[PDB]
Protein backbone atom coordinates (compact mmCIF):
# COMPACT_ATOMS: atom_id res chain seq x y z
CA UNK A 1 0.00 0.00 0.00
CA UNK A 2 0.58 3.35 0.08
CA UNK A 3 2.48 5.43 2.90
CA UNK A 4 1.01 8.52 4.32
CA UNK A 5 3.65 11.60 4.93
CA UNK A 6 2.47 13.76 7.27
CA UNK A 7 4.64 16.42 8.82
CA UNK A 8 3.15 18.32 12.06
CA UNK A 9 5.23 21.46 11.47
CA UNK A 10 4.19 24.14 13.99
CA UNK A 11 1.31 26.93 11.96
CA UNK A 12 0.57 24.91 9.14
CA UNK A 13 -0.09 20.98 8.72
CA UNK A 14 1.12 19.21 5.52
CA UNK A 15 0.09 15.82 4.50
CA UNK A 16 -0.46 13.74 1.41
CA UNK A 17 0.35 10.51 0.05
CA UNK A 18 3.43 9.34 -0.61
CA UNK A 19 4.41 9.79 -4.15
CA UNK A 20 3.64 12.89 -5.15
CA UNK A 21 4.22 16.72 -5.82
CA UNK A 22 2.47 18.84 -3.14
CA UNK A 23 0.90 17.79 0.14
CA UNK A 24 -2.84 16.97 -0.59
CA UNK A 25 -4.50 19.15 2.53
CA UNK A 26 -2.36 22.23 3.76
CA UNK A 27 -4.61 23.74 7.11
CA UNK A 28 -3.73 25.95 9.46
CA UNK A 29 -2.79 23.97 13.03
CA UNK A 30 -5.67 25.64 15.54
CA UNK A 31 -8.32 24.46 17.37
CA UNK A 32 -10.55 26.92 19.06
CA UNK A 33 -13.25 26.65 21.38
CA UNK A 34 -16.06 29.62 21.20
CA UNK A 35 -15.83 32.10 23.93
CA UNK A 36 -19.29 33.58 23.84
CA UNK A 37 -22.77 31.81 25.36
CA UNK A 38 -24.47 31.12 22.13
CA UNK A 39 -28.67 31.96 22.11
CA UNK A 40 -29.81 29.87 18.58
CA UNK A 41 -31.07 26.55 19.99
CA UNK A 42 -30.62 23.64 17.53
CA UNK A 43 -27.54 25.58 15.40
CA UNK A 44 -25.51 22.78 15.65
CA UNK A 45 -22.68 24.45 17.06
CA UNK A 46 -20.08 21.69 17.90
CA UNK A 47 -17.38 22.33 21.08
CA UNK A 48 -14.46 22.92 19.34
CA UNK A 49 -13.06 24.02 15.37
CA UNK A 50 -10.00 22.84 14.59
CA UNK A 51 -8.07 23.24 11.43
CA UNK A 52 -9.43 25.12 8.33
CA UNK A 53 -12.98 25.51 9.94
CA UNK A 54 -11.77 27.90 12.62
CA UNK A 55 -9.67 30.26 10.04
CA UNK A 56 -13.09 31.00 9.52
CA UNK A 57 -15.48 31.34 12.59
CA UNK A 58 -12.47 33.14 14.04
CA UNK A 59 -14.75 35.64 14.95
CA UNK A 60 -15.74 34.36 18.02
CA UNK A 61 -13.41 31.53 18.87
CA UNK A 62 -9.90 31.67 20.83
CA UNK A 63 -7.70 29.81 18.51
CA UNK A 64 -4.48 28.33 20.37
CA UNK A 65 -1.71 26.44 18.61
CA UNK A 66 -1.23 22.98 20.40
CA UNK A 67 2.87 23.40 19.02
CA UNK A 68 4.74 25.90 20.69
CA UNK A 69 8.44 25.40 19.89
CA UNK A 70 8.81 22.24 18.21
CA UNK A 71 7.50 20.63 20.97
CA UNK A 72 4.15 19.88 21.86
CA UNK A 73 2.84 21.46 24.97
CA UNK A 74 -1.21 20.49 24.60
CA UNK A 75 -1.27 16.55 23.76
CA UNK A 76 -5.32 16.26 23.55
CA UNK A 77 -5.37 19.23 21.17
CA UNK A 78 -2.56 17.48 19.04
CA UNK A 79 -4.48 14.12 18.97
CA UNK A 80 -7.46 16.06 18.04
CA UNK A 81 -5.64 17.70 15.14
CA UNK A 82 -4.15 14.46 13.58
CA UNK A 83 -7.96 12.62 13.85
CA UNK A 84 -8.93 15.64 11.73
CA UNK A 85 -6.25 15.09 9.85
CA UNK A 86 -6.55 11.59 8.92
CA UNK A 87 -10.35 11.71 8.69
CA UNK A 88 -11.74 14.38 6.77
CA UNK A 89 -8.82 15.97 5.04
CA UNK A 90 -7.78 12.59 3.54
CA UNK A 91 -10.18 10.13 4.18
CA UNK A 92 -8.20 6.90 4.48
CA UNK A 93 -8.49 5.28 8.12
CA UNK A 94 -5.07 5.28 9.58
CA UNK A 95 -5.28 0.88 10.32
CA UNK A 96 -3.74 0.37 6.86
CA UNK A 97 -1.26 3.25 6.13
CA UNK A 98 2.56 3.44 7.41
CA UNK A 99 2.92 7.01 8.81
CA UNK A 100 6.46 9.24 8.44
CA UNK A 101 6.40 12.33 10.67
CA UNK A 102 8.57 14.44 11.05
CA UNK A 103 10.16 16.17 14.05
CA UNK A 104 12.98 19.03 14.59
CA UNK A 105 16.37 18.38 16.17
CA UNK A 106 17.05 18.43 19.59
CA UNK A 107 13.60 18.47 20.73
CA UNK A 108 12.45 16.36 24.05
CA UNK A 109 13.01 12.74 23.97
CA UNK A 110 9.47 12.41 25.94
CA UNK A 111 7.70 14.39 22.89
CA UNK A 112 8.79 11.93 20.32
CA UNK A 113 7.71 8.48 22.47
CA UNK A 114 4.60 10.08 23.16
CA UNK A 115 4.18 10.52 19.26
CA UNK A 116 4.86 7.16 18.78
CA UNK A 117 2.60 5.93 21.56
CA UNK A 118 -0.14 7.64 20.29
CA UNK A 119 0.54 6.30 17.00
CA UNK A 120 0.64 3.15 18.00
CA UNK A 121 -2.42 3.10 20.51
CA UNK A 122 -5.22 5.33 19.14
CA UNK A 123 -4.66 5.06 15.50
CA UNK A 124 -3.36 1.82 15.66
CA UNK A 125 -1.39 2.22 12.60
CA UNK A 126 0.86 -0.36 10.88
CA UNK A 127 4.26 0.85 11.00
CA UNK A 128 5.54 4.79 11.59
CA UNK A 129 8.70 6.34 11.25
CA UNK A 130 9.92 9.60 12.73
CA UNK A 131 12.61 11.65 10.91
CA UNK A 132 14.62 15.16 11.11
CA UNK A 133 12.46 17.68 9.27
CA UNK A 134 15.98 18.77 7.77
CA UNK A 135 17.39 15.89 6.15
CA UNK A 136 14.23 16.06 4.09
CA UNK A 137 14.81 19.32 2.88
CA UNK A 138 18.54 17.92 1.87
CA UNK A 139 16.11 15.65 0.05
CA UNK A 140 14.22 17.65 -2.25
CA UNK A 141 16.81 19.66 -3.55
CA UNK A 142 18.70 16.28 -5.17
CA UNK A 143 21.42 17.26 -3.43
CA UNK A 144 23.82 14.71 -1.05
CA UNK A 145 26.00 17.23 0.73
CA UNK A 146 24.71 20.62 2.16
CA UNK A 147 24.15 22.89 5.40
CA UNK A 148 20.10 23.39 5.29
CA UNK A 149 18.98 26.58 7.37
CA UNK A 150 15.20 25.46 7.76
CA UNK A 151 13.63 28.44 9.07
CA UNK A 152 10.05 27.13 10.02
CA UNK A 153 7.21 28.80 12.15
CA UNK A 154 8.14 27.25 15.30
CA UNK A 155 12.46 26.86 15.57
CA UNK A 156 15.07 27.68 12.88
CA UNK A 157 17.71 25.00 12.77
CA UNK A 158 20.62 24.21 11.26
CA UNK A 159 21.71 21.03 10.07
CA UNK A 160 25.29 20.07 7.94
CA UNK A 161 25.64 17.42 5.73
CA UNK A 162 28.53 16.28 4.56
CA UNK A 163 28.22 12.80 1.44
CA UNK A 164 25.51 11.52 3.51
CA UNK A 165 27.03 11.81 7.00
CA UNK A 166 25.35 13.98 9.24
CA UNK A 167 27.54 15.91 11.87
CA UNK A 168 25.94 15.73 15.17
CA UNK A 169 27.80 18.13 16.84
CA UNK A 170 27.58 20.80 14.17
CA UNK A 171 23.97 21.24 14.37
CA UNK A 172 23.05 24.86 15.57
CA UNK A 173 19.02 24.86 16.73
CA UNK A 174 17.60 29.02 17.17
CA UNK A 175 14.08 29.50 18.60
CA UNK A 176 13.64 32.45 16.81
CA UNK A 177 10.76 31.72 13.83
CA UNK A 178 7.92 32.87 12.44
CA UNK A 179 5.52 33.22 15.38
CA UNK A 180 8.62 35.83 16.98
CA UNK A 181 8.03 37.88 13.85
CA UNK A 182 4.60 38.16 13.99
CA UNK A 183 4.69 39.23 17.41
CA UNK B 1 95.18 1.50 -18.77
CA UNK B 2 93.61 0.54 -21.77
CA UNK B 3 92.63 -2.34 -20.23
CA UNK B 4 91.25 -1.03 -17.64
CA UNK B 5 89.01 1.96 -19.50
CA UNK B 6 87.63 -0.65 -21.36
CA UNK B 7 86.50 -3.09 -18.54
CA UNK B 8 85.09 -0.33 -16.89
CA UNK B 9 83.43 1.12 -19.93
CA UNK B 10 81.98 -2.35 -20.59
CA UNK B 11 80.38 -2.67 -17.15
CA UNK B 12 79.05 0.44 -17.36
CA UNK B 13 77.67 0.54 -20.61
CA UNK B 14 76.35 -2.95 -19.94
CA UNK B 15 74.63 -1.63 -16.95
CA UNK B 16 73.32 0.85 -19.18
CA UNK B 17 71.78 -1.75 -21.75
CA UNK B 18 69.69 -3.40 -18.93
CA UNK B 19 67.91 -0.08 -17.93
CA UNK B 20 67.46 1.16 -20.90
CA UNK B 21 66.19 -1.59 -22.22
CA UNK B 22 63.08 -1.92 -19.62
CA UNK B 23 62.49 2.09 -19.93
CA UNK B 24 62.40 2.11 -23.46
CA UNK B 25 59.90 -1.47 -22.75
CA UNK B 26 57.21 -0.15 -20.66
CA UNK B 27 56.79 3.56 -21.28
CA UNK B 28 53.48 4.05 -22.32
CA UNK B 29 52.28 3.42 -19.09
CA UNK B 30 52.04 7.36 -19.29
CA UNK B 31 48.63 6.57 -21.45
CA UNK B 32 46.05 8.30 -18.97
CA UNK B 33 42.98 10.78 -19.17
CA UNK B 34 42.76 14.65 -20.12
CA UNK B 35 39.13 15.16 -18.74
CA UNK B 36 38.07 17.76 -20.87
CA UNK B 37 34.75 19.39 -21.46
CA UNK B 38 31.38 19.79 -23.99
CA UNK B 39 28.95 21.72 -21.96
CA UNK B 40 26.08 19.08 -21.28
CA UNK B 41 23.85 21.12 -22.78
CA UNK B 42 21.83 18.03 -23.49
CA UNK B 43 20.62 17.32 -19.86
CA UNK B 44 16.70 17.50 -19.29
CA UNK B 45 16.07 14.51 -16.65
CA UNK B 46 13.46 14.16 -14.29
CA UNK B 47 13.62 14.45 -10.40
CA UNK B 48 13.36 11.17 -9.30
CA UNK B 49 16.26 10.51 -7.30
CA UNK B 50 15.57 7.90 -5.12
CA UNK B 51 19.26 6.30 -5.16
CA UNK B 52 20.69 8.96 -3.95
N1 LIG C 1 4.83 33.90 1.47
C1 LIG C 1 5.30 34.12 2.72
N2 LIG C 1 5.99 35.22 3.03
C2 LIG C 1 6.45 35.44 4.27
N3 LIG C 1 6.26 34.60 5.30
C3 LIG C 1 5.57 33.46 5.13
C4 LIG C 1 5.04 33.15 3.80
N4 LIG C 1 4.41 31.98 3.90
C5 LIG C 1 4.53 31.58 5.18
N5 LIG C 1 5.22 32.45 5.91
C6 LIG C 1 5.52 32.31 7.34
O1 LIG C 1 5.91 30.96 7.57
C7 LIG C 1 5.04 30.31 8.47
C8 LIG C 1 4.71 28.93 7.93
O2 LIG C 1 5.90 28.18 8.02
P1 LIG C 1 5.89 26.61 7.77
O3 LIG C 1 7.04 26.26 6.87
O4 LIG C 1 4.49 26.22 7.43
O5 LIG C 1 6.20 26.09 9.26
P2 LIG C 1 6.29 24.53 9.57
O6 LIG C 1 7.76 24.22 9.48
O7 LIG C 1 5.70 24.42 10.95
O8 LIG C 1 5.46 23.91 8.48
C9 LIG C 1 3.82 31.18 8.63
O9 LIG C 1 3.50 31.28 10.01
C10 LIG C 1 4.24 32.53 8.11
O10 LIG C 1 4.52 33.38 9.22
MG1 LIG D 1 8.98 22.82 8.83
Amino acid sequence: TTALVCDNGSGLVKAGFAGDDAPRAVFPSIVGRPRHQGVMVGMGQKDSYVGDEAQSKRGILTLKYPIEHGIITNWDDMEKIWHHTFYNELRVAPEEHPTLLTEAPLNPKANREKMTQIMFETFNVPAMYVAIQAVLSLYASGRTTGIVLDSGDGVTHNVPIYEGYALPHAIMRLDLAGRDLTD
Amino acid sequence: LGTRAKESLDLRAHLKQVKKEDIEKENREVGDWRKNIDALSGMEGRKKKFEG
